[PDB]
């Protein structure tokens, strides 16, 4: 389990074979039927392309529908003239206060991200000390026992 | 899960690379004593 | 806090806590022995009564039952921790002694060193010395190692002996003072033993039974010793990790047993220091001085 | 600010008391009748323990070029096809992370055996220098 | 997070285990000395 990764500053490809041959060893009704065929198939259903068109001399109703949703673009275009740019910069300020929010959280996250990492890192060191400690002391025995056995 | 799997895997994989060079200097140690 | 003791009417030589780290055990010149608690509110109890010379060095056994004091009036006694009632003399030494020391572990020894240059074995039992080791200099300060085999013994040859109780002969000899050696002690693992000195060097030498045979395993510096000629004791801290030793200059003196930083330097006292020991569990020094006054340092 | 359920801006956000989070109130009115319990925290929570919260509105501007045409034409059929192909391409995320699942745990198993078998290994040559 | 947590309990082990394996080292260390020690008696 135990890998220091601060401390051990000295094998990937050499491991990753290693792991590799211990590896070679072992609700919705009806909408989400179309809405998935759509996204399958690549292909919007069509929707109404005759009321941009249309031809003079059926058409008696094409034209008079041209009429009245022309006189509604119109009074549609009324309303949006009279508050004109008013309207779409109050939603512009709106936009600014949504997006400072989310890059508050992302210095959040940063800070206790780099919080727990600066906790590991001393306990890296706390241990490489006594992982260093041991070996030396591992040494010292291991030609100890020959010098006592070299007299003998 | 996969996120905490991938990390875990390769520090666990660094056990390896670890537990193989302590392996290997136990080999020519006794093999040269 | 850092606590200040008083009571001593005389100069302060010795202090030790007890091997639990309930109490600590201090006396000096006046001849008494005060014991005191560790906590609380620093209280002082019984006062071991029965020194006709002023009290050179104490020590606890490892149980903390027994205490063992050095006189100048030639003999050791023995004391009960517990009612502080005495135990035993050990009337043995031609002159003063100047330190004993208790083996910890084996069967109930202790080892004195005097001015009359010898050093001797005691078994508590036998009202007798055991074994006679003649100098040929008065000996300073003397400590066993933790196989109970060997005696360290530092006199003002400059040179730190060590006898073989089976052989009876001079084991080994270190060099590396340049001046006579006051102190002496064992690491808590047996591997290191500490010294003072009058040339102003504190040394660690390694004991092994298998040697670099030029045992200088550190030196470290800061602790001075001037025209009082007291003798100076150092101590290791519980873990070995710290290293103290009184000085003259007033100043506490604890170094890092590995890089040998100074870690401190402390002051308080007004005159000049005998000795310092580390609280077995926390980080507590209590340090005696001349100046008849001790300080329970938290680290 | 949003909505913790949809993804929305919310035009009339309410507020559960048994886990301070705001929802919109149709999609929360919905898992409530679902199954009578809070979405987030599963915690008990009916219809009456929501509270309604107030703000200065929002505003959307309504584009240039707009007309019921378009409005009925290209938009409502971009939304229709924004939404087909997003869930389409987000089923499709959610397969891989399964598979991409099943080789991260064979291959930890894997690196497990690998450890017990190296320590087993090592400490008996430790041993054999003891020897 | 979870790098922390698991990280924490394997040093533990790590160690006690360099402990145990420090402690059977100096036993022969702490032998091989007295038949030195053994020489002198003999001479």
């Amino acid at each position: 389990v135990d890998a220091l990764p601060y401390f051990d500053q000295g094998v990937r490809e050499a491991a990753a074979a290693l792991v590799e041959e211990e590896t070679r060893r072992y609700t919705d009704i009806m909408r989400n039927e179309f809405e998935r065929l759509a996204a399958r198939q690549p292909i919007e259903l069509l929707s109404m392309k005759r009321y941009e068109l249309p031809a003079p001399s059926e058409c008696v109703n094409n034209s008079m529908a041209q009429l009245e949703h022309q006189a509604v673009r119109i009074e549609n275009l009324e309303l949006m003239s009279q508050h004109g740019c008013n309207a779409w910069k109050v939603y512009n300020e709106n936009l600014v206060h949504m997006i400072e929010h989310a890059q508050k959280e992302l210095q959040k996250l940063r800070k206790h991200i780099q919080d727990l990492n600066w906790q590991r890192k001393n306990m890296q060191l706390t241990a490489g000390s006594k992982l260093r400690e041991m070996e030396s002391n591992w040494v010292s025995l291991v030609s100890k026992n020959y010098e006592i056995e070299r007299t003998i | 899960e996969l996120s905490h799997a991938l990390y875990q895997h390769d520090a666990a994989c660094r056990v390896i690379a670890r537990l193989t060079k302590e392996v290997t200097a136990a080999r020519e140690a006794l093999a040269t004593l | 806090p850092i606590m200040l003791l008083s009571g001593h009417e005389g100069e302060v030589y010795c202090c030790k806590f007890h091997p639990n780290g309930s109490t600590l055990a201090s006396a000096g010149f006046d001849r008494l022995i005060l014991l005191w608690n560790v906590y609380g509110d620093c209280d002082n109890y019984a006062t071991l009564k029965g020194h006709s010379g002023a009290v050179m060095e104490l020590h606890y056994n490892t149980d903390g039952s027994m205490l063992f004091s050095a006189s100048t009036d030639k003999t050791v006694a023995v004391w009960d921790s517990e009612t502080g009632e005495r135990v035993k003399r050990l009337k043995g030494h031609t002159s003063f002694v100047n330190s004993c020391y208790p083996a910890r572990r084996g069967p109930q020894l202790v080892c004195t060193g005097s001015d009359d240059g010898t050093v001797k074995l005691w078994d508590i039992r036998k009202k007798a010395a055991i074994q006679t080791f003649q100098n040929t200099y008065q000996v300073l300060a003397v400590t066993f190692n933790d196989t109970s085999d060997q005696i360290i013994s530092g006199g003002i040859d400059n040179d730190i002996k060590v006898w073989d109780l089976r052989q009876n002969k001079l084991t080994y000899t270190m060099r590396g003072h340049a001046d006579s050696v006051t102190g002496l002690s064992l690491s808590s693992e047996g591997s290191y033993l500490l010294s003072n000195a009058m040339d102003n060097t504190v040394r660690v030498w390694d004991v092994r039974p298998f040697a670099p045979k030029e045992r200088c395993v550190k030196i470290f510096q800061g602790n001075v010793h001037n025209f009082e000629k007291n003798l100076l004791r150092c101590s290791w801290s519980p873990d070995g990790s710290k290293i103290a030793a009184g000085s003259a200059d007033r100043f506490v003196y604890v170094w890092d047993t590995t890089s040998r930083r100074i870690l401190y330097k402390l002051p308080g006292h007004a005159g000049s220091i005998n000795e310092v020991a580390f609280h077995p569990d926390e980080p507590i020094i209590i340090s005696a001085s001349s100046d008849k006054r001790l300080y329970m340092g938290e680290i | 600010l949003i909505c913790s359920i949809s993804n929305e801006v919310p035009e009339h956000p309410c507020v559960s008391p048994v886990s301070n989070h705001v929802y919109e109130r149709r999609l929360i009115e919905k898992y409530i009748a679902e199954n009578g319990t809070d979405p987030i925290n599963n915690q008990p929570l009916s219809e009456e323990q929501l509270i309604d919260i107030k703000v200065a509105h929002p505003i959307r501007p309504k584009p240039p070029s707009a007309t019921s045409i378009p409005a009925i034409l290209k938009a409502l059929q971009d939304e229709w096809d924004a939404v087909m192909l997003h869930s389409f391409t987000l089923r499709q995320q959610l397969q891989t992370t399964r598979q991409e699942l099943s080789h991260a745990l064979y291959q930890h198993d894997a690196a497990c055996r690998v450890i017990a078998r190296l320590t087993k290994e090592v400490t008996a040559a430790r041993e054999a220098l003891a020897t | 997070e979870e790098l922390k947590k698991h990280e924490d309990s394997a040093i533990p082990r790590r160690l006690e285990c360099l402990k145990e394996d420090v402690q059977r080292q100096q036993e022969r260390e702490k032998e091989l000395q007295h038949r030195y020690a053994d020489l002198l008696l003999e001479k």
